[PDB]
RNA sequence: CGGCCCCCUGGACGAAGACUGACGCUCAGGUGCGAAAGCGUGGGGAGCAAACAGGAUUAGAUACCCUGGUAGUCCACGCCGUAAACGAUGUCGACUUGGAGGUUGUGCCCUUGAGGCGUGGCUUCCGGAGCUAACGCGUUAAGUCGACCGCCUGGGGAGUAC
RNA sequence: GUAAAGCGCACGCAGGCGGUUUGUUAAGUCAGAUGUGAAAUCCCCGGGCUCAACCUGGGAACUGCAUCUGAUACUGGCAAG
């Protein structure tokens, strides 16, 4: 039932007294299709493994996000060190409009419908970083009329 | 339950110095008396019925209880605690990780349950002398760290804590877990980290003792339940 | 309610600062540790030496009552100053009740003039006198007994140096520191001082009224360098030591104790 | 291996070896997803298990919170919507509706047994109608039973009872302040109308000292 | 010097929001209160309260729903240095309509909404989520 | 900006009151002050010391080290107008958890003692939330905001040429 | 702050911004109307060339400007505090 992209792969190298060891970074992100959504960054000396690794740690850390139907409720910001990222409700057939790593997690989300750019920096892990961050923020009609002590037509 | 003379009388409503307190336990603290703070027995007794109450719940549930003390003033108090009601307890060091890494820490638990085993049932004696030194000095490092949990299984479903800053580790621990956290917390410590947080004297013996006992005893009534 | 207010204020009157209420009752003893409970926020980690009388062996099991010290907070967990220091005050009471008719009457022997004067020792502490107060007369108690009884009698006190001279026989017979520093100056006049911290490369026994004192490593024993003060004398202690040097200038009284 | 280094709580596992085996399981909130886990990639350890003894229709519950969600997901793999309850027996009466209770229900000796040791006490799968039925075969009895409480005129019984949530029956234990709302209520009468309920109930002990 | 007397309102509600600070105060003014009225009728604080005769001092009570604050954001948009005036079909909507636009017109200080019903725009002093 | 004294003189802070009644903040151009070196004229010249000379060192040593040593450093009056002129952090105002100090006021308190409880100004260190690329900053912000100005737009060429 | 980027420091004209209360005005602001904003182009709904491009009817738009009539919370002006 959940669905799981890796995002990317990215040698990195450590010095030692005899040469260079190389390794293995796998930025994944998984979701079910609705609300929750989780990434994992993961490293081993060989792909696949670091992989897997990415996959644990995302099925792991999960976070739910409050979907209307197939787009978002309302346009929101995330940022994290460099990436800053804009992302804005869409309407239904539009698809998600968005670049590299942030499709990746929106898909994963199962959002269907968004206009979204990414300022600053679009480092992937960084940036899926930032996503999460604004889909995590961004509340609901219901939830905010909670917070006010409202119904939810009195806010429309 | 438990009376706010009898806190009183242990001390509970002593705290940490001027100096060294904690800004975000200023609401669970009453005045300043000698340059030492006070706690607000107010304030802390309904909380500390309530926590008890909780428990007392969590155990109804059939809940695994840990009890966590390494100040090693209060560590043979701890131990009494969790026995009277057969719980499990960490009077000694916590090992950095062991409900987070939990898997690696089971495989520690069963080598221990192993050296019990062949110490005690096994009867086999003969020996090497080194050897059997050796063995004998593994079972005593063993039976110290990890000797209350041994029975425990798997992970407990409730966390009580003599000190927030001293057991941060565990602390950190239970949150990322999600465990429930039922902490002591004086003046100097962080109470964020804890769900049912306690404004006590962590330092004080007799203050350590009461909190443990009317814990016990609550245990043991959802337990009976 | 006001319960606890009207009960917090009630605490404070029914405590004070020093060691005077003789409140903590010792509730763990092992060797060698003591340990009480006064009311304060913790308790304390009472030496063994605090409480042994006079010739070496405990005094007080459990559930026993000593008054202890305080005005000094927390050094990082714990609480107090020790509680001979609270025995000091009941020693100067006990003094002080002197005035009130002119004598104090206990038991006082004083066989040799530490600093000019003979030392007199009430019964667990032993004090260091000036000259004149061991005898009353030129009698010089070296022709009597050694360590002889008879009483003190009071012939000189510094009254902000704990300095207290008495005259053993002849019962028949009844800013501040630093101006006038030639008091226990001439070259060897020695004291009765208790050591406060050693840093090391010192022992700071200071005792003669807001003064300072350094033994510092060199003498302090017959080994010179190897020596590591902690291990060789004592922390908190009533010892031997003499001047040797002063500054009234630069405030530096040099004492020593291989002497 | 989740379940092994204590990830996956299992409590009880009330499954049918040879046919069903249906099981739900809890886990400490971490990101873990306990049936996830236990499922795999498309069912890849569940298939494992599914052609392990034999040909067995295994299944598993995300374990909410108590025993309220242990019900419901007793009754998966179906559809239930709500259940009644009580004090030792509870017997949880499924509350589901016809056209979902063919699945729901799915074989009258299988599901029925299966799903009973779930909780394990026992289960009364029903009908949502059926539910409404036995819901009104109960406000009449407080009141279906010949009036054996309090009883004072009847003209003002039936527009007191019109009101009166759960009849009457052992109902001063609850709010004694909502019925002086009613139109009608000067010096404690009602809440001595109450009384005589308790009153009655006493004469119902003295009708068992006339029977015991 | 001190310039936006509004704006340093709003920063002072960030800033107790931030802090966990149950109530506000500050030196009254005329459009400072008709704000926190505002503010309170959308339901973002609990309660205001001016005191005083030579020099009142609105109180504002700070709201906090689960622990997190109520105010998520708080922005000046009309400002001593920009003015931003509307007409009413340009009026914004605040989040997507969720949160609110104080905006003053000639008829008082209304939200978005309130003043899009009437038919009339105005000054856009700030948004509120 | 550092020995004492005197004469003339600017600012700061506190204590209470009394008064004025928005007179305020910022500031392109403009004006002033602006280390050291440097220049001009006139004085002065102990020590130190660019330049210079010799002796060493060295492969060489137009240096480092040694012996000497003149401009200058000092004073008066002019000019110069730059420095890592740095907190590498524009000015003014408001708001946001704490601890340990220093310094300088001041209110009360039995100063019963060097103290006890406050309340102002300036100031050093640590550290929370928050912020930050991180380092770190952290009520003296690099946090949360407002007002005005200054400045940046790849490295070199070049802060150079005209 | 360290990546380029805070004038060495100040005073200060012009300029920018301006505590709080009342009154007034109505300049800014907002609302409505009138006049205009060529046609074509763009966009919406239609029609015609077999379709399309293309042609084409009607609308919308042309975010503006000018006027007149209102509104007066805010900003401004004036008057008193």
């Amino acid at each position: 039932e959940l669905q799981e992209k890796l995002i990317a792969v990215n040698r990195v190298s450590k010095t030692v007294k005899g040469g260079r060891i190389f390794s293995f970074t796998a930025l994944t992100v998984v979701g079910d299709g609705n609300g929750r959504v989780g990434f994992g960054y993961g490293k081993a000396r060989e792909v696949p493994a670091a992989i897997q690794k990415a996959m644990e740690k995302a099925r792991r850390n999960m976070i739910n996000v409050a979907l209307n139907n197939g787009t978002l409720q309302h346009p929101v910001k995330g940022v994290h060190t460099g990436s800053r990222v804009f992302m804005q409700p869409a309407s239904e057939g539009t698809g998600i409009i968005a670049g590299g790593a942030m499709r990746a997690v929106l898909e994963v989300a199962g959002v269907h419908n968004v206009l979204a750019k990414a300022y600053g920096s679009t480092n992937p892990i960084n940036v899926v970083r930032a996503t999460i961050d604004g889909l995590e923020n961004m509340n609901s009609p219901e939830m905010v009329a909670a917070k006010r002590g409202k119904s939810v037509e009195e806010i429309l | 339950t438990v009376s706010m003379r009898d806190m009183l009388k242990a001390g509970v409503h002593f705290g940490h110095q001027t100096r060294y307190w904690n800004p975000k336990m200023k609401p669970f603290i009453f005045g300043a008396r000698n340059k030492v703070h006070i706690i607000n027995l107010e304030k802390t007794v309904p909380m500390f019925n309530e926590a008890l109450a909780e428990l007392n719940k969590i155990a109804s549930r059939k809940g695994k209880i840990l009890f966590v003390g390494t100040k090693r003033a209060a560590s043979e108090a701890v131990k009494d605690a969790a026995l009277s009601c057969d719980q499990f307890f960490v009077n000694h060091r916590w090992l950095g990780g062991m409900l987070t890494n939990w898997k690696t820490v089971r495989q520690s638990i069963k080598r221990l349950k192993d050296l019990e085993t062949q110490s005690q049932d096994g009867t086999f004696d003969k020996l090497t002398k080194k050897e059997a030194l050796m063995r004998t000095r593994e079972l005593e490092k063993l039976e110290n760290s990890l000797g209350g949990i041994k029975d425990m299984g798997g992970l407990p479903d409730a966390l009580f804590v003599i000190d927030a800053d001293h057991e941060h580790i565990a602390i950190k621990e239970a949150n990322n877990l999600g465990i429930p956290v039922f902490a002591i917390v004086d003046t100097n410590s962080d109470p964020d980290g804890v769900d049912f947080v306690i404004p006590g004297n962590d330092d004080a013996i007799r203050a350590v003792t009461l909190y443990l006992g009317a814990v016990a005893a609550t245990v043991r009534e959802g337990r009976s339940q | 309610e006001s319960f606890a207010q009207l009960f917090e204020e009630s605490l404070k009157e029914i405590e004070t600062r020093p060691g005077s209420i003789v409140r903590g009752v010792v509730v763990a003893i092992d060797k060698d540790v003591v340990l009480v409970d006064a009311g304060l926020k913790s308790e304390s980690a009472i030496p063994a030496e605090q409480f042994k009388n006079a010739q070496g062996e405990l005094e007080i099991q459990v559930g026993d009552e000593v008054d202890v010290a305080l005005d000094a907070v927390e050094d990082g967990f714990g609480e107090t100053l020790l509680s001979r220091e609270k025995a000091k005050r009941h020693e100067a009471w006990i003094t002080l009740e002197k005035a009130y008719e002119d004598a104090e009457t206990v038991t006082g022997v004083i066989n040799g003039k530490v600093k000019g004067g003979f030392t007199v020792e009430l019964n667990g502490i032993r004090a260091f006198l000036p000259g004149s107060l061991v005898d009353v007369r030129p009698v010089r108690d070296t022709l009597h007994l050694e360590g002889k009884e008879l009483e003190f009698k009071v012939i000189k006190l510094d009254q902000k140096r704990n300095n207290v001279v008495v005259s053993r026989r002849a019962v028949i017979e009844s800013e501040d520191p630093w101006v006038a520093i030639a008091k226990r100056y001439p070259e060897g006049t020695k004291l009765t001082g208790r050591v406060t911290n050693l840093t090391d490369y010192g022992c700071f026994v200071e005792i003669e009224e807001g003064v300072e004192g350094l033994v510092h490593v060199s003498e302090m024993d017959w080994t010179n360098k190897n020596i590591h003060p902690s291990k060789v004398v004592n922390v908190g202690d009533v010892v031997e030591v003499m001047v040797l040097d002063i500054d009234e200038e630069r405030r530096r009284i040099s004492l020593g104790l291989k002497q | 291996p989740e379940i092994g280094e204590e990830v996956i709580e299992i409590k009880a596992a009330a499954r049918d070896p040879g046919s069903r085996a249906k099981i739900a399981v809890k886990t400490n909130d971490k990101r873990i997803d306990p049936v996830g886990a236990c499922v795999g990639m498309r069912g890849a350890r569940v298939q494992a298990v599914s052609t392990e003894l034999g040909g067995e229709r295994i299944d598993i519950v995300l374990w909410d919170d108590n025993p309220a969600q242990f019900v419901i997901n007793a009754m998966a793999p179906a559809d239930v919507a709500s259940i009644v309850v009580d004090e030792d027996k509870h017997t949880m009466d499924i509350a589901v509706e016809a056209g979902n209770l063919a699945q729901a229900i799915g074989r009258n000796g299988q599901n029925v047994r299966l799903a009973s040791q779930l909780s394990g006490w026992e289960l009364n799968v029903m009908t949502v109608d059926d539910l409404q039925a036995k819901h009104q075969a109960e406000a009449h009895a407080a009141i279906d039973t010949f009036t054996k409480y309090l009883d004072i005129d009847e003209d003002f019984a039936t527009v007191l009872v019109e009101e009166g949530f759960s009849t009457l029956e052992e109902l001063a234990y609850v709010p004694m302040k909502e019925l002086l709302e009613i139109e009608g209520l000067d010096e404690p009468t009602v809440e001595a109308l109450r009384e005589r309920a308790k009153n009655a109930l006493a004469t119902i002990a003295q009708a068992q000292e006339e029977s015991l | 010097s001190m310039q936006d007397p509004i704006a340093d309102m709003l920063t002072r509600i960030r800033n107790g929001q931030a802090a966990n600070k149950a109530a506000v105060t500050m030196p009254s003014s005329k459009l400072k209160v008709a704000i926190a009225n505002v503010l309170k009728e959308e339901g973002f604080i609990e309660d205001f309260k001016v005191e005083g005769d030579t020099k009142p001092e609105l109180e504002l009570t700070l709201k906090y729903f689960q622990g997190k604050a109520v105010v998520e954001s708080i922005q000046r948009v009309s400002r001593p240095g920009l003015r931003i005036y509307k007409r009413k079909d340009e009026l914004p909507k605040v989040m997507a309509g969720l949160g609110i636009a104080v905006v003053s017109t000639s008829k008082g200080v209304m939200t978005d909404r309130a003043a899009r019903q009437a038919g009339l725009g105005g000054e856009i002093i700030c948004y509120v989520a």
